[PDB]
């Protein structure tokens, strides 16, 4: 029975550490004893411990199996991903066979196994073509995925990623079509991204961007309930404002003048008056003044506290058409 | 284990039970955690909430909760079965929910934990068939009747007896993408690299283990005009090596003549690919055969062990450079400390060895000795590591001279010829 020899698995993981040596041939008598084994829950187990003991004996299978597990069960060939990491950051020289296998894992399809796989891949390599790899199996996984719990995770390995400051272009490009996915809402893990995906930016992959951001405020227009995506206008436009700082932005921009005269409520007043502010600083202006024509129309066109107020900044401000 | 520990939790504030994988500590790990989840922080919704790189996983279910807790990655359904899957069970386990059914059978509920999961690890399926494994058998029944029976036949007799008595490749090439002669310009258009390594484990009694010996002639030509030319073997060799030719070079010109060349004198070598035109192999016990005894006697003075090593050359013909002995010391002693010796040392206090280099060993020079003191036990100085380099070969095989095939004509020729160690060791 499996039942019983399993058991002794633990019993003796147990034994181990209390008094390893009360037996002392083991390491050895397991691994032949493996080689006698077939049930593939002891043998999962077996692993388990076996490595604990020495590493050695599994590498000696792991040779012979490196074929093989392609054909096998998860759990057992999960243990081994563990191990062989703690080794090379001591030292290396190993490869080849490894790799041999390693490629052949470069099928990966459980969830598991792929959540395991890319993640593995990266805390062995990083080349610039490995950064792709694993990339794609994120993203993809990404679409894929459904638990947003889940999703948070992996940004946050993403988060360390980003020292790869050889950082390669692309994949920031990448973003948005996983951004895509976004529409399919849940605030607070597109408020996650908004912030992820702000930095990419070096003012550029921009404009595709920006036009889809512009796709993305029709969108946000739509008939639209907002109750947490209003959230994220707000903060959209905070991620969106640090850009323009650096950036020459354009008609995008004009937009989202026109965009706010649309709107209600005063926290965006806050910010276009945030806008006043620095603009009043950035002045290269001429943007400002059709604008200022937009906005006499605006202005023209409604009525409130906080146009009254808008009024009183603006006319402070003054120009020209005396 | 993959859960230190698994309660099962009601709102109270409180964790309706639990049950510690090990113990060690207080409950103020678990009464700690107890407080916290009890206090939820506050916090409004989420199923999940890790912190401080702890999963503390939960689920509610109604009123309740059920949570693990875990600090290290894992993956993600696997886990939500399980607590989904703990939702599916406890009507079963300890009858529907409210504390007390459970209550009663707490024993039942914390054998389900052990049951169903085996350190971190989803142990199987079906509830009733988990019942099965125990306080539900089979096996000792069967036992029962039978032997119950046969005792009691001997009972019962006694009885009255009492009574009276491709792809992997675009990957791969992608990433992928003392010193001999390099550069083809140090070398003539006929050049021969003639290398042997040799492995060979000896007892410190001085007996030989095994040895082996494996050499190659790996023949390279920069020119066609080079292509079909014949190679001159001398043999010295006494040690019974045995000799294989390449499958496309004559065999019996070889062993008659003792000149490598082509099956077909026609065909010509290729140019520039390397071509392993001789291979050579040797294995034996025969202590004879040693190329350096290495002799080690550690002996223990009263406090303080001293070891005094030796070593010879067997071999006249061989002549070793950047001749290195490594000898493991023991460690949180100290340094070792060197008496009389023959060359120079090297001590190395993270490795804890002692490396021993030369003097030079030649004919003229066979022998040289070190003595060092250190305290620890004769065992601590062994496996002893040798590594030298040779310019001559083991075997005394050597390639005088190279002909053209048509009209034998005298061709030049460089060679380069090494000695290396695979492993030298004396245990």
């Amino acid at each position: 029975h499996s039942y019983v020899r399993r058991n002794a698995v633990l019993a003796i993981y147990t034994i181990y550490r209390n008094f390893e040596h009360l037996i002392p041939d083991a390491p050895e008598l397991i691994h032949d004893f493996l080689v006698n084994e077939k049930d593939a829950s002891c043998k999962r187990n077996a692993f388990m411990m076996l490595i604990h003991a020495d590493q050695d004996r599994a590498l000696d299978y792991l040779s012979t199996c490196i074929d093989q597990v392609q054909t096998f069960g998860d759990i057992l060939q999960l243990v081994i991903v563990e191990l062989i990491y703690k080794v090379c950051h001591a030292n290396p020289s190993e490869r080849a066979r490894f790799i041999r296998c390693i490629y052949n894992l470069l099928q990966s399809s459980s969830p598991a196994v792929k959540y395991e796989a890319a993640g593995t891949l990266v805390t062995l390599s990083s080349a610039p073509t490995a950064i792709k790899a694993a990339a794609q199996c994120y993203i993809d996984l990404i679409i894929k995925e459904s638990d947003n719990n889940v999703k948070l995770i992996v940004l946050d390995r993403l988060v360390e990623l980003k020292e790869h400051p050889a950082h390669e272009r692309v994949l920031q490009d990448l973003v948005m079509d996983i951004l895509r996915v976004l529409s399919t809402p849940d605030l607070e893990v597109r408020k996650k991204t908004l912030q992820l995906a702000l930095d990419l930016v070096s003012s550029r992959n921009v404009e595709e961007l920006v036009i889809v951001l512009k796709k993305e405020v029709i969108k946000t227009n739509n008939v639209s309930e907002h109750e947490d995506t209003d959230k994220y206008r707000q903060l959209l436009v905070r991620t969106l404002h640090s850009c323009s700082v650096r950036f020459p932005d354009m008609a995008a921009n004009v937009i989202p003048v026109l965009m706010e005269f649309l709107s209600d409520s005063n926290e965006a007043a806050a910010a276009d008056v945030l806008e006043f502010v620095r603009e009043a600083i950035q002045r290269f202006d001429n943007l400002r003044m059709l604008i200022v024509e937009k906005m006499l129309e605006v202005f023209h066109a409604i009525k409130s506290v906080k146009i009254y107020r808008g009024a009183l900044w603006i006319l402070g401000e003054y120009c020209s058409t005396k | 284990m993959v859960l230190l520990a698994a309660a099962v939790c009601t709102k109270a504030g409180k964790a309706i039970v639990s049950r510690q994988f090990v113990e060690m500590t207080r409950t103020r790990i678990e009464g700690l955690l107890a407080a916290f989840p009890k206090l939820m922080n506050t916090g409004k919704q989420h199923t999940f909430v890790e912190t401080e790189s702890v999963r503390y996983v939960y689920q509610p279910m109604e009123k309740l909760y059920m949570v693990l807790i875990t600090t290290k990655n894992s993956n993600i359904l696997e886990d939500l079965e399980t607590l989904r899957l703990f939702s599916r069970v406890i009507p079963e386990y300890c009858r529907a929910l409210e504390e007390n059914e459970i209550s009663e059978h707490c024993f039942d509920l914390i054998f389900a934990f052990d049951e169903i999961v085996a350190l971190g690890y989803r142990e199987n399926v079906n509830l009733a068939q988990i019942r099965t494994f125990t306080e539900m058998d089979s096996h000792e029944e069967k036992v029962f009747r039978a032997v119950r029976e046969t005792q009691e036949r001997e009972a019962k007799a006694e009885m009255r007896r009492k009574a009276k008595e491709k792809e992997v490749d675009n990957f791969v090439d992608k990433l992928k993408s003392t010193k001999v002669h390099a550069p083809p310009i140090n070398m003539e258009s006929v050049h021969m690299k003639i290398e042997e390594k040799i492995t060979l484990t000896c007892g410190r009694d001085g007996g030989l283990q095994n040895m082996e010996l494996h050499g190659m002639i790996m023949l390279r030509i920069s020119d066609d005009k080079f292509g079909r030319i014949r190679l001159h073997v001398e043999n010295e060799d006494k040690k019974g090596v045995q000799l294989q030719t390449h499958p496309n070079v004559d065999k019996k010109l070889f062993t008659a003549e003792s000149l490598i060349g082509l099956k077909n004198p026609e065909k010509s070598f290729p140019v520039n690919s390397d071509v392993g035109v001789l291979k050579w192999r040797l294995q034996t016990t025969e202590e004879s055969f040693i190329p350096l005894t290495i002799n080690c006697w550690p002996s223990e003075s009263g406090n303080g062990c001293d070891v005094n090593i030796e070593y010879e050359l067997q071999e006249d013909n061989l002549e070793l450079n950047d001749v290195v002995i490594t000898i493991p010391l023991p460690s949180g002693v100290g340094a070792p400390v060197i008496g009389e010796i023959d060359g120079e040392y090297r001590h190395d206090s993270r490795r804890n060895t002692l490396e021993w280099c030369l003097p030079v060993i030649d004919a003229k020079n066979k022998s040289g000795s070190l003595e060092f003191s250190i305290p620890g036990q004769p065992n601590d100085f062994f496996p002893v590591q040798v590594s030298f380099i040779s310019k001559k070969n083991y075997c005394n095989i050597q390639v005088t001279k190279v002909t053209q095939v048509d009209g034998n004509s005298p061709v030049r020729f460089s060679t380069e010829t090494t000695f290396l160690v695979d492993k030298y060791e004396i245990l």
